[PDB]
């Protein structure tokens, strides 16, 4: 109505024309007033004046939060200690008190770092409870630990909406939006009042994010109190560590109460569910055997026959088909189809030795390296192949231990903070065989057994081969491939100053500079961290075409998750290196018809390293559609490298360490076949 | 930087733009004009000679003709087929749904599911051939668009770009099964057959020359073509045997349980009132495709979102039917 009656009650400034002109102000404050409060011009005096000053108070934050104020709307609630589902309380206290006590949270932590806004933050905390109106209210109160009484505060029973949509969008733009230690208070207090509900499995992948040892104890005391068994003993070995899993069968062999999470502690037991249920209920077909096993020839295709023979671990026929075939093969295909029969032979652990016994022992040093290369790809707990090959251990200039050095060594990398396997490793890497894959699988052996360690210990083993790598500055590959096992132990975390410990004992040369830009790789798997994107761009256009290719690289395990933003105008650049950058960057996902599209016009390429380097990604990203790039490949080509890797192509086609190194090892392929022959033991493959 | 900037007295006021014919091996190509001059120069820089696809319009010199670069120039290619994957699957239309499974079965058989196509050893590299007698793509879109789910699309609607131009002939095509021939792994559609139906004496000749480059001479199984007309009878006799080979059905007649299906699939998603009678929907109408109760779909749920309300009432709904028994009639 008009404002005839009520207009002037405000001016007169005496005590009882207040204390009941002001209760007429929340009677007729359901909806706030007739308009937008134009009564600013006069309250402005009442602003001045004083029985019922909280009234005035309430009154005066209710027209400067009406209107607009950035500092002057809490004031009067701060100081007012508010003591004196309808419309009223939902507008003055949902949206007013969402924006004003949002205000006042961002306002007092970001001006200072007492207790009133924590009794703001309680109290509005348990009103928006009973507003029930979830993510919006939390998505404000995000920013102010009080957010760890806040969810055990507020989880009592709503937990779908909660977990689902709060952990959901809050753990999205908690490693997005939020930086590490408020993502430390979400693993924690989702430690708390996940451990206090139920859905294990999420609480598994806060295992995978925290890698804590308790973690893993209460959820089998309380997995195993709450009664399938070997699916979670499956996606239990797969979603676990390095570490949890050592210290879990040290930890589950101290108690050995039941002994079945030691059982599925190791390999055993998450394959042999597998390998029958995939023999059953699928058959492949024998014509990409018995044709892909044809069109081979010029000893390379052959090799690349060897991988996709090496891809059957249901049909054994290429497997068994007589022998001679690696007696005609050469030695780059003696070590990588001496590999095969490890390649093909993952399950069977007793039928390995009876299968690799033929080939031991022999004439041929490789054949016998590569049959201990095979004896330590085809297990990794059972530990009972590496003796002979730690017996001998002493040539120091070759005596068939130093093959047997690559292949036992690297093996026993993929199946190994071992004392006595490093105690051993002292004369590996102190060897210096001028054979580039000694220190190549010494460096990638023990980097890959020190992924997530305690934080990645800088003690001599990395120590002594940051020395013995500035021992000599000859075959520059070995600083190619030494700062791979570097990153390996720099990998896990990202706020770690030892990447800068590195840019203090490392810098040198932009040999030894590359090698401290590789552990800038590493060292940094992934946070909220947009200063080294920037960073990125402007270090991004350096002279050495190298640090470019592995720090630029980077952006596929930097940006993994949010792969919105992973595209980008790398592409329409006219740097080569460039074009690899996005190449290698598009990565192993499922493959949306955009990769599709990167890869129908990074396919048309004239040379043979990039030519060569994109069918990996292509038939990596895709594994209807995938029949079409081979005929394109076959319309390019109809060198060797195309026609071999189009054969590994159809190898390819038909947040684990584990899945990470292999390709990243893989990525100084430019060289000699010496590294195709550590293409073939690749692990990082599904 | 002067290197690349030293070719501009080739591309400077001696300039013409010319028609390449062909592209020799011996790396001097030929090209024409309007008097059709033959010149043939060693290749320069700025040119591609591999996507060029010659017989375009290139550039030209008033000297010896020494090619400096290339021109391009086509906006009725774009306009040929989809490169989107609409939602619509073959399980949201009913009645049909073994007349729909044939063409599924007829051609989703073939680089999809194969252990019953390639372990026969047959390859019947042809796809059938449909009619819809309402048309209008509503139909033979419905039937088509169960390929498109997950798969490339090549759609040809009309022989509209055949007459709309000189008798250029069957290069159109050429380029078709060339673009095909890269994108093997999709569903060739023709649309709107009505070539002979719409000089008169070439476009019998630019179609059993379709007939011939259709009937994959030289090619091997690369591609399905599915053909969709309007009229049987207007397609001659002889388009036939080196045509539709594999099978062919025959489309119902759509008068009042077919546009009940249809009326139930174009209002399934919108919300109508309770007073919305069907018999007088499903009787007023006669002989209608979907893309007039399409149009009235959309200017009564937008009519009726002028009051902000998404609920469409019975008033309004004829008034918005009145469009379709004018249209018909008009």
């Amino acid at each position: 109505r008009d404002k005839a009656p009520v207009q002037p009650q405000q001016s007169p400034a005496a005590a009882p024309g207040g204390t009941d002109e002001k209760p007429s102000g929340k009677e007729r404050r359901d909806a706030g007033d007739k308009d937008k409060e134009q009564e600013l011009s006069e309250e402005d005096k009442q602003l001045q004046d004083e029985l019922y000053r909280p009234a005035l108070e309430e009154l005066r934050r209710q027209i400067r939060s009406s209107t607009t104020s950035m500092t002057s709307v809490p004031k009067p609630l701060k100081f007012l200690r508010p003591h004196y589902n309808k419309r009223f309380a939902a507008d003055i206290i949902s949206v007013l008190a969402m924006t004003m006590s949002g205000e006042r949270e961002c306002l007092k932590y970001r001006l200072v770092g007492a207790g009133e806004v924590a009794k703001e933050w309680q109290e509005l905390d348990d009103a928006e409870k009973v507003q029930r109106e979830p993510l919006l209210t939390l998505v404000k109160e995000i920013v102010p630990l009080l957010m760890e009484i806040e969810q055990v505060d507020m989880l009592e029973k709503d937990i779908d909406e909660n977990a689902y949509a709060k952990v959901c969008l809050y753990l999205t733009s908690c490693v997005n939006y939020v930086p590490e230690p408020e993502n430390s208070a979400l693993l924690r207090c989702a430690l708390g009042v996940f451990r206090k509900f139920s859905r294990f499995p999420e609480a598994l992948r806060l295992a995978l994010m925290l890698n804590d040892m308790e973690l893993v104890e209460d959820i089998f005391t309380s997995c195993k109190d709450v009664v399938m068994l070997g699916r979670h003993g499956v996606f239990l070995e797969l979603s676990e560590d390095v570490e949890e899993y050592e210290d879990l069968t040290e930890i589950m062999s101290n108690v050995q109460l039941n002994s079945n999470f030691l059982a599925l502690a190791r390999e055993l037991d998450i394959m042999e569910p597998k390998v029958p249920d995939d023999i059953y209920k699928t058959h492949l077909e024998n014509n990409r055997f018995g044709g892909s096993g044809s069109q081979v020839d010029s000893a390379r295709m052959n090799l690349a026959s060897s991988f996709v023979n090496g891809f059957v671990n249901q049909d054994k026929l290429l497997t068994d088909d007589g022998n001679k075939w690696l007696y005609k093969n050469k030695d780059h295909g003696m070590l990588s189809a001496a590999a095969s029969l490890g390649m093909i032979l993952l399950w069977d652990v007793d039928g390995g030795l009876t299968q690799i016994d033929k080939y031991l022992y022999s004439s041929e040093d490789y054949i016998k390296s590569g049959a201990l290369l095979a004896c330590g790809i085809v297990n990794s707990g059972v530990r009972n192949e590496c003796d002979p090959a730690l017996a001998l251990l002493s040539d120091y200039v070759l005596h068939n231990s130093n093959t047997m050095r690559l292949g036992s060594i690297f093996g026993l990398g993929l199946a190994y903070n071992r004392e006595d396997v490093l105690t051993l490793l002292l004369p590996v890497m102190g060897d210096s065989k001028s054979s580039m894959e000694v220190a190549g699988v010494t460096a990638l052996a023990c980097g890959m057994i020190a992924v997530g360690s305690c934080n990645g210990d800088v003690t001599s083993t990395i120590l002594q081969t940051i020395m013995e790598k500035s021992e000599t500055e000859l075959k520059d590959t070995y600083a190619r491939w030494l700062p791979l096992g570097l990153g390996l132990n720099h990998l896990g975390k990202g706020e770690a100053i030892e990447a800068i410990l590195a840019a203090l004992e490392v810098v040198s040369e932009p040999f030894r500079s590359f090698a401290n830009t590789l552990v800038d790789v590493c060292a940094y798997a992934g946070s909220g961290n947009v200063l080294k994107v920037q960073q990125l761009l402007h270090i991004c256009s350096e002279h050495f075409d190298s640090k470019e290719k592995e720090e630029d690289k980077d952006k596929k395990e930097k940006k993994d998750k949010d792969k919105k933003e992973a595209p980008a105008d790398m592409g329409a650049h006219q740097g080569v290196a460039v074009l690899g950058i996005a190449l290698i960057a598009m990565g192993e996902e499922i493959g949306a018809e955009m990769a599709l599209r990167t890869f129908g016009h990074l396919l048309r390429y004239g040379e043979p390293t990039l030519r060569r380097a994109v069918p990996l990604a292509l038939a990596l990203i895709s594994v209807s559609h995938d029949a079409d790039p081979e005929v394109s490949y076959n319309s390019i080509f109809a060198a060797r490298l195309a026609a071999m890797l189009r054969q590994l192509a159809q190898y390819h086609a038909k947040k684990g360490t584990l899945t990470l190194c292999p390709y990243h090892s893989d990525r100084q392929l430019m060289s000699q076949v010496a590294v195709a022959g550590l293409l073939t033991v690749l692990v990082s493959f599904l | 930087e002067e290197e690349r900037s030293k070719v501009d007295d080739l591309r400077g006021t001696p300039m013409s733009v010319g028609t390449l014919e062909e592209i020799i091996d011996d790396n001097h190509a030929i090209v024409s004009t309007s008097v059709g001059s033959e010149h043939y120069v060693s290749i320069l820089s700025f040119v591609d000679k591999d996507l060029l696809e010659p017989g375009c319009s290139v550039l030209l010199n008033h000297k010896v003709h020494a090619v400096i670069g290339v021109l391009m120039d086509d906006p009725l290619v774009t306009v040929m087929k989809v490169e989107k994957a609409p939602q619509e699957t073959y399980a949201d239309i009913g009645g049909l749904d073994n007349q729909i499974q044939e063409i599924k079965e007829s051609v989703e058989l073939p680089l999809t599911h194969p252990e019953y196509y390639e372990e026969m050893g047959i390859k019947p590299p042809k796809g059938v051939i449909l009619y819809g007698p309402p048309g209008t793509g509503k139909t033979l879109l419905a039937k088509a668009v169960a390929n498109q789910t997950s798969a490339t699309f090549l759609r040809v609607v009309g022989s509209e770009l055949i007459q709309k131009y000189l008798g250029d002939g069957p290069k159109l095509v050429r380029e078709l099964f060339r673009v095909a021939e890269e994108h093997a792994p999709s569903i060739v559609f023709i649309d709107e057959i009505d070539a002979i139906g719409t000089g008169e004496r070439e476009i019998q000749r630019t179609m059993l020359e379709l007939l011939n480059q259709l009937d994959g001479f030289d090619s091997r199984g690369d591609v399905k073509v599915i053909m969709a007309t309007n009229r049987i009878e207007t397609l001659d006799p002889a388009l036939i045997r080196p045509g539709r080979i594999d099978r062919k059905i025959e489309f119902p007649l759509p008068d009042e349980k077919t546009k009940k299906r249809i009326f139930q699939i174009h209002t399934s998603r919108m919300t109508l009132a309770d007073d919305v009678t069907l018999d007088d929907l499903i009787m007023a109408k006669d002989d209608l495709s979907g893309a007039d109760i399409k149009a009235i779909c959309t200017e009564a749920g937008l009519m009726a979102l002028r009051e902000r309300r998404m609920k469409v009432t019975n008033e309004d709904f004829k008034k918005s039917k009145e469009n379709v028994l004018y249209k018909k009639q008009e």
